[PDB]
């Protein structure tokens, strides 16, 4: 499997080092149900697959993982048992079963081929079958902070995205971990001084470094193999100090020697509607509880209104034609909007139409030069966005509530929090996106294309 | 040592000959004053290092003050270090600047030359020796001190500055104190205006306008109201009569604030409106002003949405002021907000469409004078480590121009020390150790990045800085009312009209013009033609004709040749009057004789696109040419600065630098670690030498720096702030080197596909084609040139008695017909006119010159009917002795064009029959030497046996030769390669030959370094210099591989592009100094294997335009069987 994962070019550089390192977790560090001893082998099998994945599939592309699921569960869930596809993979390959979405667990039940694709497969009208197994097939330290808090030996692998700052997350993790937030922002001498010295001191100091465009000055590698056991060494020496590498963005390849000792993670900045929606929140805790109290309920708007946005933003070209990454400093931004027009948010003075138009040309209206992708916005703000509490506007993810008197923080839950992912499982909803479902049609078909593709190139050894 | 007594000419030099300096050390300088005496008054000529070695008793008073230098330096290195912590404005110029700031302080006047880094938007200063009584604004106009100041060093520079802007301040509000009362009050504003600084009187008239429209928004009176400001605009434009420029410019800016309440009055007039809640003046900006606050640069507050920002007052005046369109204005909130993150931002759009226009227009809607960035130049990160400490120190705004276009190694070395900086900002952390000590962090600084529309969109930006920028996408700002308003205020009587039927002149273009990539006519362009509109009406300018003469004048010009009756017949459909010719017609008539003198035809397709460039001239800050070297792209810059200068009455005064032999580094400096300074390059140096003594002399000369090259933006984006609209190079150490109106920036190409239309556009374009010569045209310069041909030994008689019957062949068609033969034919090289003419010419006078002595005794008709094989020899050998012998020989064919004798019957063509100097001739057939081999060295390839197409080329050579040009050998190793090589660079002791070997990655300086040993140099008193190996004797430099050097990113051969300065120019551009220095009698020839071999480097179309070349492959069974 560990042979076929490494044709995700330098993704998944894990070699057999880490492999057995892997498997060393395996049967110690992670679960007390791993004993070697049969019969506990059914177990670690399923300990194999959440220990062996925790680690490899975070080295490989989500296309590659929501197959994984699929492939590796031949081996792990069934002991190398085959089974049979209906819908999208006749669609895209045949496989002599077509049944669709409505059918579940219900003529699934063959012999040889097992009920499980039979199943799942008829969601694949819409390819999120390879998500609903739930197989166990979910990242044992899925959480970047648990990817942290692991054996050091396993340096911190940061694979990022482009557009998306994976390192600022480290940050807020060094913060949250309160472990000694150094960063070396390499490309000078200085920072060859602070890879040099600044590492030294740290190796002894318990510091946490966070190596910024370690491509940047890459060269540093024809020495840091030596310095990678030197620095395993050196966490032992104060059981503090970590090193994390970060600047991959897509075509950033990583050298295997360190894919094989380190812990390759991909950051992911892929949240949902309402993940989006409730990490927002929590980011602002009272910038709209200033006086007037009104536009903490805007804030509140606007968390769901990135969201929404977040959404969009992966939808494009179904959701905008320009994909400009909509981050939460617009967020943040807006809440610092609404802290300006807090001088007339006291009560309802607010001119929330005027804030909407804002919304659209000054929050979120960024690099967008297409005045259609300015109207996508102004149109979600007119979906959306007012000034005051109690706004039943949008009850599609239930944005009316009375959440005034108390802050993003102070009553989060109360109102809003408590809502569970208030997303339309059969569309975006695009209707509070303002968008056309025909794309959501086409990428049904277009998923199963690429899918179809991905599961004949890895399921030869899963 | 040396090297510090020249940077250290000042304090230790200057504090002598006017000791001030700090008793510290000047007990030590008082030694090196014994010694001084000789090389601080000696270097008043003598200043540099070697020059100063050079000055009478530098044995001791050098190396003894030396000596005592270091004991100097022990802590004057680090006087004028703390001296440079001091003053934020020290760390935006360098140790030797401060170093002769201090070296002569007592001179307040040295002061105030740095005063474009050491004070804000200033012009000048209101001063009597050594004390202030005033200052003048960048504007022009003035505001007087508070109070008087002494300016002698005394009272110490640091306190002294520090004075000077309290007292400036001061004014800055205590007159803006009572220019709020007297409008707030209804005092007439020529009364404010005598009395203030208008960049806050528009402030304190806004105050009162405020107050007044919330009277209105109350709904007292929204009609009035609009009709009161409406009122007020035709006041001020009766007003506007005033002789005084600036002050009707003064109130031009107030009426557009005034038609900017007729927009927004009249948008409150005709809506519903929610009191000052309506976005109408929700979104509308508003002002406060408070009189009671002790803090002169802090009164006013700048409000829309709910927040007030605090307005600075640093002294401006007028200049600046864009129209306050919805775009502009979200532009505003999103910066304000993005600041109250303390956030960046990343603009996203061309210039001409607020790209930078914006930024500034928030800049000065804050009352800062923002530093703008030209981010295109060596800014290290350690140089840039210095300026930090004084940007923070004081606090300004950054405004990064082409920021992603900056090297990474800056980018993410200054990304440590800006996000420090940053997390100060964000924490409240005033001192932070920057560039070596602690700076006191002031919060008015912001970063915000500014491009055109960046390649293809790109991330070049790291995440890890982009997260916390919030881009603007700067498409476009509401044009509608930029254009509008500029053409009311302008008071333009078609404003309305016009710009109307402006929509529909550049609709009808559009619908009919092709979509030339060389085009361009957008805002950008607009506002070109916004500002070409009200001259143009007192040029001529009929109402509609005004822009349809604008629209001759620019746009037009950049599109292709072919499209003039495109814009004379789609501007006629609309209005008949489409435009006028260069109403300074003497201008490109003086061009039309300037190109016969030159020997050109000057079309008038020519000479029109030309009328173009004096229209635009005028108009545009930079053009670039389009089209033809010799006719056009070259020939229009050669022949219209002649006129060009007398268009505007102005010295011409044009740059030809040639840029791809420097490095960027050569030319804009590289770094000194050492210093944490770098060294100023060619055009850095000269760039602060243009903003502190070059425009002293070029104030208003008419100044064109010209680029030598297709686009290659390694070259060209440290240029686009001029091709953009802002005309500005910000140096690594801060150093703002403003572009001033006389400087214009002149294109020479024919193919910008090297970039994006992002920097493309920003600037003018003159499109010019083949078709500005014809082969007529470019034979009357042959002509001329066969007039003047060539050799002194020739009387020119015996030149007309042969030459007139190429003279009468100029005139056939026949002969036309050659040149379009030789294309029709497969050659080695290009076929070009500017060469061929010069080859077919070069080699004819030259067999004319070796007749010059023939001829002498010669029968004068039996040599013209003689010549008449041997002129088509020079033609049938030009045109065809470059190819395949069966490609030469299809074009011997056209034997039957010359005019002297045209027989395609002949036998033995002329290329075989060889003139004699007897009128004989011989039929060149086989001449391989039989006997040769006899004995000894039968098998040794040293001598190896030639062809008759091995000698051939010599026989052709002999003449190319006579001319001493460039000749390409070109056949594969020993096909005659190397066969002919051998022969070749023996052919004379006269000359003296270099085998120079040049292979893919030889360069000029491997061999130069050969070359030196090979080569000599009489240098000159103008550091100039010219010399042969041996002295006369032509260095017949041999290039052994002709197409093998690597060409550069874009395919330009740079090799070559030296080469030529080199043997073409005489010169070179010394790159170590960026100094051209000159060549006496250098002959560069060579060989190469068959371009048309596979991995083969192509040659320049220019370089196809002035190289001669011979070709033979493998030789034949028959001549090797012989």
């Amino acid at each position: 499997m560990l042979e076929k994962f490494g044709q995700f070019h330098w993704f998944y550089g894990i070699s057999i080092g880490q492999f057995l390192s892997c498997f060393k977790r395996v049967f110690i560090k992670k679960s007390r149900e791993t004993r070697a001893a049969r019969t506990r082998v059914d177990e670690i099998l399923w300990l194999l697959y959440q220990e062996v994945y925790c680690q490899f599939s975070t080295a490989l592309d989500k296309k590659f993982k929501m197959i994984m699921a699929m492939t590796m569960f031949c081996l792990y869930k069934f002991d190398i048992e085959s089974e049979q596809y209906k819908e999208a993979v006749l669609t895209m390959i045949g496989v002599l079963s077509e049944s669709s979405d409505g059918v579940p667990k219900l003529t699934v039940d063959t012999n040889d081929d097992l009920r499980y694709l039979w199943d799942y497969v008829t969601t694949k009208s819409y390819i999120s079958a390879l998500n609903w197994f739930k197989n166990e097939f979910f990242v044992d330290e899925w959480n970047i902070a648990d990817v942290v808090a692991n054996s050091e030996n396993n340096y911190f692998t940061m694979a990022s995205e482009r557009d998306v700052d994976g390192t600022f997350k480290l940050i807020e993790l060094a913060k949250a971990s309160k472990e000694s937030l150094k960063i070396i922002p390499l490309g000078s001498i200085e920072n060859l001084n602070y890879a040099q010295e600044e590492i030294s001191k740290s190796k002894i100091e318990g510091g946490w470094i966070l190596l910024q465009n370690i491509q940047m000055s890459l060269s540093w590698v024809k020495t840091y193999l030596h310095k990678h056991v030197e620095e395993t060494k050196a966490a032992e020496e104060h059981e503090k100090f970590k090193m994390f590498m970060t600047c991959h963005l897509t075509g950033d390849k990583l050298p295997a020697p360190l894919l094989q000792r380190t812990d390759r993670v991909v950051y992911e900045d892929i949240p949902g509607i309402l993940d989006t929606v409730k990490d927002l929140w929590g980011s602002q805790f009272f910038t709209g509880k200033i006086s007037g109290v009104w536009s903490v309920y805007c804030t509140f708007l606007l968390s769901w209104f990135h969201a929404l946005i977040t959404a969009r933003t992966r939808l494009v070209p179904h959701g905008f034609s320009k994909k400009y990454y909509f981050n939460d400093c617009d967020f943040q931004f807006a809440s610092v909007y609404l802290e300006n027009v807090l001088a007339t948010n006291s009560t309802n003075n607010i001119p929330w139409a005027q804030v909407r138009d804002h919304i659209a040309t000054i929050v979120y209206g960024g690099k967008i030069d297409e005045e259609k992708d300015l109207e996508v916005v102004a149109k979600l703000c007119a979906h959306v966005f007012c000034g005051s509490d109690n706004l039943q506007i949008v009850p599609g993810v239930r944005i009316p509530q009375p959440l005034l008197q108390q802050s993003e923080e102070e009553e989060r839950a109360r109102l809003t929090a408590i809502l569970s992912n208030t997303i339309e499982p059969a569309d975006s909803l695009s209707s509070w996106l303002q968008l056309p479902r025909e794309s959501i049609l086409d990428y049904e078909r277009l998923q199963a294309k690429e899918v179809a593709s991905s599961t004949e190139q890895l399921l030869q050894e899963m | 040592v040396q090297f510090y007594w020249l940077d250290l000419y000042g304090i230790l030099g200057e504090n002598l000959d006017i000791q001030n300096f700090l008793p510290l050390e000047t007990s030590k300088f008082k030694s090196l004053t014994s010694e001084y005496k000789m090389i601080t008054t000696r270097a008043f000529q003598l200043d540099t290092t070697i020059e100063v070695i050079h000055i009478p008793n530098f044995d001791t008073t050098l190396k003894l003050t030396i000596d005592s230098l270091k004991m100097i330096k022990s802590s004057l290195s680090t006087f004028l270090e703390r001296q440079r912590r001091q003053f934020p404005r020290f760390y935006f110029l360098g140790n030797d600047d401060l170093l002769k700031i201090i070296g002569s302080g007592k001179h307040h006047d040295q002061v105030s030359k740095f005063m474009k880094k050491m004070f804000g938007s200033i012009e000048s200063i209101i001063f009597f020796e050594d004390s202030i009584t005033g200052v003048r604004s960048v504007e022009g106009e003035v505001l007087n001190l508070n109070e008087k100041i002494e300016l002698k060093d005394s009272i110490q520079a640091q306190e002294w500055l520090n004075i000077l802007d309290t007292e400036i301040k001061l004014s800055v509000f205590t007159q803006f104190r009572d220019c709020l009362g007297q409008l707030k009050d209804g005092t007439d504003i020529e009364v404010v205006v005598s009395k203030y600084i208008f960049q806050a009187i528009l402030l304190s008239a806004q105050v009162m306008w405020t107050e007044l429209v919330e009277k209105c928004l109350q709904t007292n009176e929204f009609s009035k109201y609009w009709k009161e400001v409406d009122m007020k605009i035709k006041g001020l434009l009766d007003k506007l009569n005033k002789s005084s420029d600036n002050v009707k410019k003064k109130i031009e800016a107030l009426l557009v604030e005034y038609l900017h309440f007729n927009n927004v009055i009249g948008q409150l007039k005709n809506c519903s409106t929610k009191e000052e809640a309506r976005l109408l003046w929700a979104k509308v900006q508003k002002f406060y002003q408070k009189n009671d606050t002790l803090d002169d640069l802090n009164s006013v507050f700048i409000s829309q949405s709910g927040y007030l920002l605090q307005y600075k007052f640093e002294y401006i005046g007028i200049p600046e002021r864009l129209i306050y369109t919805p775009l502009l204005l979200v532009g505003f909130a999103t910066l304000t907000d993005s600041l109250h993150q303390k956030y960046g931002g990343c603009f996203f759009g061309p210039a001409g469409t607020g790209k930078t226009e914006t930024v500034k227009a928030f800049g000065q809607n804050l009352g800062r004078v923002v530093v703008v960035f030209n981010c295109d130049d060596s800014f290290d990160y350690q140089v840039l480590s210095r300026l930090l400490v004084g940007i923070t120190q004081i606090g300004a705004w950054g405004c990064f121009d082409e920021f992603n276009r900056l090297d990474e190694k800056v980018l993410s070395a200054v990304s440590a020390n800006i996000q420090q900086i940053q997390n100060g900002l964000q924490v409240g952390k005033s001192h932070i150790t920057l560039l070596e000590e602690e700076t006191p962090l002031s919060p008015h600084t912001a970063v915000f990045i500014t491009l055109n529309p960046g390649y293809n969109g790109r991330s070049e930006l790291p995440e890890n800085l982009k997260k916390s920028f919030r881009e603007f996408s700067m498409k476009s700002p509401q044009s509608g009312t930029i254009a509008e308003m500029i053409l009311q205020i302008m008071g333009f009587e078609d404003s309305k009209s016009l710009a109307s039927k402006i929509v529909h002149f550049l609709e009808l273009l559009s619908s009919k013009c092709s979509s030339m990539n060389h085009y361009h006519f957008g805002l950008r362009t607009l506002k070109g033609v916004l500002r070409n509109c009200s001259p143009l009406v007192s040029e001529f300018g009929e109402g509609e004709k005004t822009v349809v003469e604008s629209l001759k004048r620019v746009i037009l010009p950049s599109l292709g040749d072919t499209d003039e009756l495109v814009f004379k017949d789609e501007l006629s459909k609309i209005f008949d009057s489409a435009g006028t010719p260069l109403n300074s017609k003497a201008i490109v008539q003086c061009l039309k004789d300037a190109g016969q003198r030159s020997g050109f035809s000057m079309s008038e397709e020519f000479l029109k696109k030309c009328m173009q460039f004096y229209y635009m001239q005028k108009t545009q800050q930079a053009l670039i040419l389009v089209g033809k070297a010799g006719c056009g792209k070259t020939a229009t810059w050669k022949t219209v600065i002649d006129a060009m200068a007398i268009f505007d009455g102005h010295a011409n005064v044009v740059y030809v630098i040639d840029t791809k032999v420097l490095t960027k580094e050569s030319l804009y400096g590289s770094m000194l670690k050492a210093t944490l300074e770098w060294r100023d390059g060619l055009f850095t140096s000269i760039l602060r030498r243009v903003n502190d003594d070059i425009t002293g002399t070029f104030k208003n000369s008419r100044i064109w720096v010209v680029f030598d090259s297709d686009l290659d933006p390694e070259y060209v984006e440290a240029m686009n702030s001029v091709l953009d609209d802002n005309k500005i190079l910000t140096l690594p150490n801060g150093e703002r080197l403003p572009i001033p109106p006389n400087f214009r920036i002149l294109f020479e190409t024919d193919n910008l596909d090297h970039t994006t239309p992002a920097t493309i556009t920003r600037c003018g374009l003159l499109w010019f084609s083949t078709d500005v010569c014809s082969i007529s045209s470019k034979i009357d310069h042959l002509l001329n040139k066969s007039y003047e041909a060539l050799d002194n030994k020739l009387s020119m008689f015996e030149l007309d008695k042969l030459k007139d019957l190429i003279s009468d062949s100029f005139d056939m068609a026949s002969l036309t017909n050659i040149f379009t033969c030789s294309n029709d034919l497969v050659h080695i090289l290009g076929v070009r006119t500017f060469n061929k003419l010069e080859t077919a010419v070069q080699l004819a006078v030259h067999l004319i010159s070796s007749y010059r002595q023939w001829f002498q005794n010669l029968d004068d008709k039996s040599l013209k009917d003689v010549i008449t094989l041997l002129i088509k020899r020079s033609l049938l050998y030009a045109l065809a002795g470059d190819s395949t012998g069966e490609s030469q020989r299809a074009f011997i064919q056209t034997i039957n064009t010359y005019f002297g004798h045209d027989s395609q019957e002949l036998s033995d063509y002329s290329t075989i029959v060889i003139a004699n100097d007897k009128l004989s001739f011989s039929s060149f057939c086989s001449e391989i030497p039989s006997v040769s081999l006899e004995a000894h060295e039968v098998m040794r390839p040293d001598i190896v046996i030639p062809t008759i197409d091995t000698i051939k080329h010599e026989k052709i050579f002999y003449d190319l030769l006579n001319s001493k040009r460039g000749i390409i050998l070109c056949g594969p190793p020993g096909s005659g390669k190397t066969m002919i090589m051998n022969n070749a660079l023996r052919n004379s002791s006269l000359y003296d030959v270099v085998g120079i070997n040049f292979s893919k990655d030889t360069t000029t300086e491997h061999i130069l370094s050969a070359l030196h040993r090979h080569t000599n140099y009489v240098t000159t008193s103008k550091g100039l210099t010219l010399l042969p190996k041996s002295d006369i004797k032509n260095l017949v430099l041999f290039c052994d591989e002709i197409n093998l050097p690597k060409l550069d990113k874009y395919g330009s051969q740079n090799v070559v592009l030296f080469l030529r300065q080199l043997m073409e120019k005489q010169g070179f551009w010394k790159t170590p100094e960026n100094k051209w220095v000159t060549i006496e009698r250098i002959h560069i020839v060579g060989a190469c294997n068959p371009p048309t071999d596979p991995g083969r480097i192509p040659m320049s179309e220019r370089f196809t335009r002035h190289a001669a070349i011979l070709y033979l492959g493998y030789p034949s069974g028959k001549s090797l069987s012989q």
